[PDB]
């Protein structure tokens, strides 16, 4: 089978630069640890203005993952979560990027589960990554569990059930769920 | 042989709407698996003509074509109340058998 | 019903308990509409002096019809005629919601 | 924004999916077997719809033969949900009702749900584009609430209703989005006279069981009124058991101990549950009866208190049957000033448009300037900017009638409007007192090329939510000093707006 596993990481103020290095830094081994056979790595940085750091296409071309995330820098947006989604579904899975048919359809949506500003909705959006079939693993930051409605927000994003996808970052243990969902799929 | 719908993620306590869930079906091999999942708020409206494995047995069973649960009057009549037919160079034979269906006529 | 028949000497009458549960697992609190009647081949026959308003307890609830109201409606009050006549009954549960509603039968 | 801690509907991703059958599926077992046995694990999704799932399977070995399984339950349920409750046969352009259950099962935890009926131009509702509809409410844990909602289905096939509710201090929200049969009835042959110019210019080359008076009166001496029903059969023998669902005005509950006063009552009957109830969110009865009379009035009537203030409310709502048949049920709306407890709606020949918005753009504000005045004028949407006067009046139940005088055509758009015409502007009947409007007084309006009412040139107008109107005095009603700031910005108005034209 194909391992597509795309990347979505905040970049709002909300992430202090801190959040921010673990960000970069804990995708950098998932990837790296799931050095494993037929995975593809895609990745968009989202705020209130969005720019995809790499492709499929551009993945395929360059393997190695520290050379993919060095350049990402901060937006210090606003936080257009909703937004952000429908650009990883319509584009990041498009066959003109890499996304193969049939294929095992990650996303990794890394924030601290506060949108804000964004003109989209979830209800158009989520049903529409189960409809188009991408499984969603959430890895919340820094404070995303202080608040109630944050950690809430979460579960809204991860695929159901929450308790199987949403993880803190500074976990080491968040791969080795999904590493292990593959090994005999 | 045998056929099982079971689940294959025992881990859970109740399902979730929109959950993946592990169905583990055990069974024959080479074989072509029919599904079907129903809202059992069908069934409160009708379960009649509802499909089970010895209904199908039923229907098998009905198709026999011995008549007697039984021996029968003579040498003869065991076989042919069995659905069975003997025929020796002697003489000595089953009566004929000329219906389709079992003797009680108007049942 | 208790047994599967009606006994005609069971001086209790006939006991008759309701379970009520949702398609999801859970049980039902509300009241019901309990109606019997007779079928004598194609031909039925209802029985209206007996339907009860009667209220439904934890997913749980029993329902008694005494000997005395029970004799009291029959038309033919003891034949041999009678034998060879089944009962149905129509129960009409509303939830404590006022809004959905179910019709039932236990019918033969 | 009384209150921050609350999940917004925008993101409230609803229950979607509820097949009444589906996983037609066929797999094979190609599975290495132990034990004499192929596994197999097909890890699948979990539609949005709460029920106990049977699976039922056959296995077509050609070796073995067929094989009916033992059928499979995967129990399906969230602590907290809804669902939905319809009907299935309804009728395009006829107010109806539906009830919204929602349950808890949280076995100790009490819960504050705002909940919404979401807006659909497919329905006249409460719920404009603009303005919710967020109803507030409690919940005792380990139970469930009725909560009715009377529309219009505006249009006919499947239309899908959708609802969501969110809870405060804690976790999940949910969403019931579930369709169902609209249809048409096609009589329109109401009392209709000869002639009555029903035609357009361009084409061509029910209660039947039940008695039912329903009227809510108001009380004597927060504020109480009465509720009155009226009821009988219609047959040769009286009936058996009636049932009455009722349902209450927006925040509105009985008086607890007339209630109490009323089921001692001959004939009747309520449990203590739905009587004993809390006056937290007491919202819906049902009312249980021995028998009904085909003899004549046997009536009812009790209190009803106001819980919550809110300036609009939902209509009351009373349906009645007998034990046996809901289908052959009536069901009457009730309102004091709303006749028949009917929302306001605009009809022609088949169409209808729901009119229960805000009357007109919301006045009074600090800010009058030319400044803001200017913008909602040089805004694209205004298609008309009229000046007339009020000529003619036409009052009536259902709306208002306005008979407004165009003498100048200041910005025609989509309209083709001569000089010194006579034109039709409307506005609802509870709308009338807030405008303050009198005759023989000038006006000068604006509205939109989607606010006119009717095809040409048989056409009407209506006064929405986002329609301008301002009285013009005379001149010799202008002169005074206190009215001089008034008169001002409509010099500078018209002058700027009539020499600039508008900027685009
Ligand atoms: C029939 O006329 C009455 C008023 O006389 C009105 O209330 C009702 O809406 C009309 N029905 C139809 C179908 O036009
Ligand atoms: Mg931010």
């Amino acid at each position: 089978e194909d391992s597509d596993i795309a990347f979505l990481i905040d970049g709002s103020g909300s992430i202090i630069p801190h959040d921010f290095r673990r960000m970069k830094e804990f995708v950098s081994t998932v990837m790296e640890q799931l050095k494993k056979s037929k995975t593809l790595f895609s990745l968009m940085q989202y705020s209130e203005e969005f720019r995809i750091h790499f492709t499929f296409k551009e993945f395929q071309n360059n393997p190695n993952p520290r050379s993919l995330v060095k350049p990402i820098t901060q937006l210090l947006g606003r936080t257009h979560t909703a937004t952000g989604i429908r650009k990883v579904v319509r584009e990041l899975f498009n066959i003109t990027n890499g996304a193969r048919k049939n294929a095992f359809k990650i996303l990794v949506v890394i924030t601290d589960g506060e949108k804000f500003g964004d003109p989209l909705g979830y209800e158009d959006v989520i049903p529409e990554a189960d409809r188009e079939g991408v499984i969603r693993y959430v890895i919340g930051v820094g404070d995303a569990f202080r608040s109630e409605k944050s950690r809430q927000e979460l579960n809204t994003i991860a695929s159901k059930p929450p308790r199987d996808h949403v993880f803190q970052v500074n976990n080491f243990e968040a791969l080795k769920t999904i590493q292990n969902q593959l090994r005999e799929k | 042989g045998s056929l099982v719908v079971k689940s294959g993620q025992s881990e859970d306590r109740q399902p979730v709407p929109g959950q993946q869930m592990t169905l583990k079906i055990e069974g024959d091999h080479g074989a072509r698996v029919v599904l079907v999942a129903v809202d059992k708020g069908v069934f409160v409206l009708n379960k009649k003509n509802k499909l089970t494995q010895s209904k199908i047995w039923d229907v098998v069973e009905k198709a026999d074509i011995g008549c007697t649960p039984g021996s029968g009057k003579d040498y003869a009549g065991v076989f042919s109340d069995a659905g069975l037919t003997f025929t020796s160079s002697s003489g000595q034979q089953t009566a004929q058998r000329a219906e389709l269906q079992c003797p009680q006529p108007a049942a | 019903p208790t047994e599967k028949f009606y006994y005609i000497y069971n001086e209790k009458g006939l006991e008759v308990t309701i379970t009520a549960r949702f398609l999801y697992g859970k049980k039902v609190e509300g009241t019901a509409f309990v109606i019997f009647g007779i079928q004598d081949g194609e031909q039925r026959i209802s029985l209206p002096e007996s339907l009860k308003r009667i209220p439904i307890e934890d997913g749980s609830g029993e329902v008694v019809l005494s000997r005395k109201v029970l004799l009291d409606g029959v038309q033919n009050p003891r034949a041999e005629d009678l034998v060879g006549k089944s009962l149905y009954v129509s129960a009409t549960v509303i939830l404590h919601s006022g809004s959905d509603m179910v019709q039932a039968e236990r019918s033969g | 924004n009384l209150d921050e801690d609350i999940i917004a509907e925008e993101n409230i991703v609803s229950r979607s999916e509820f097949p009444e059958s589906w996983l037609w599926n066929v797999e094979d077992l190609k599975e290495p077997p132990k034990n004499g046995i192929s596994t197999k694990l097909m890890n699948i999704f979990l539609k949005d719809s709460i029920t106990t799932w049977e699976i039922l399977a056959v296995s077509m070995s050609d070796k073995k033969g067929i094989c009916v399984a033992d059928p499979f339950e995967v129990t399906v349920m969230q602590d907290f949900f809804i669902d939905l409750r319809l009907p299935y046969s309804v009728v395009r352009n006829e107010q109806v009702e539906i009830r919204a259950v929602l349950y808890n099962y949280r076995q100790n935890q009490e819960l504050k749900v705002r909940v919404e009926l979401l807006h659909n131009p497919a329905f006249c509702s409460l719920a404009t584009t603009k303005r919710r509809h967020q109803q507030t409410v409690t919940i005792p844990p380990k139970s469930s609430l009725s909560v009715p909602y009377v529309i219009v289905p505006l249009k006919t096939g499947l239309q899908e209703v959708e609802v969501k509710a969110a809870v405060y201090h804690h976790f999940i929200s949910d969403g019931v989005r579930k369709s169902l049969k609209v249809v048409p009835e096609g009589i329109r042959m109401n009392k209709t006279v000869a002639v009555r110019t029903l035609d357009p210019e361009r084409l061509g080359r029910t209660c039947n069981k039940f008695d039912l008076k329903v009227t809510i009166k108001p009380a004597p001496e927060k504020n109480t009124m009465i509720l009155e029903i009226c009821t009988r059969y219609r047959g040769d023998q009286d009936a058996t058991m009636s049932i009455l669902d009722i349902s209450m005005m927006t925040g509105f509950a009985p008086d607890t101990d007339d209630l109490k006063q009323l089921a001692n009552g001959v004939d009747r009957y309520i449990s203590k549950y739905e009587l004993d109830k809390a006056f937290s969110d007491r919202n819906t009865l049902i009312i249980y009866l021995d028998k009904v009379s085909h003899s004549e009035d046997d009536c009812l009537a009790f209190k009803v208190h106001q819980y919550f203030n809110v300036e609009l409310i939902q209509p009351g709502a009373v349906k009645v049957y007998a034990y046996y048949n809901l289908e052959e049920s009536c069901t009457r709306f009730y309102h004091p000033e709303k006749e028949d407890g009917k929302l306001n709606k605009l009809c022609r020949d088949e169409l209808c448009r729901c009119a229960e918005e805000n009357c007109f753009i919301q006045k009074s504000d600090d800010k009058v300037t030319l400044e803001e005045r200017l913008d909602k004028a040089c805004e694209p949407g205004v298609d008309y900017v009229y000046k007339t006067r009020l000529v003619k009046v036409q009052l009536s139940n259902d709306f208002d009638e306005y008979i407004m005088a165009i003498e100048q055509t200041i910005k025609s758009g989509s309209d083709e409007v001569q000089v010194g015409q006579q034109r039709t502007f409307i506005s609802p009947i509870k709308c009338r007192e807030a405008l303050k409007l009198e005759e023989k007084k000038h006006y000068l309006m604006w509205g939109l090329s989607s606010d006119f009412w009717g095809e040409k040139p048989n056409l009407s107008y209506i006064i929405g939510k986002d329609t301008w109107v301002e009285h013009w005095p005379e001149e010799d009603e202008c002169q005074d000093e206190e009215n001089q700031k008034q008169c001002q910005d409509l010099g500078a108005f018209t002058e700027s707006m009539v020499v600039f034209g508008c900027p685009n």
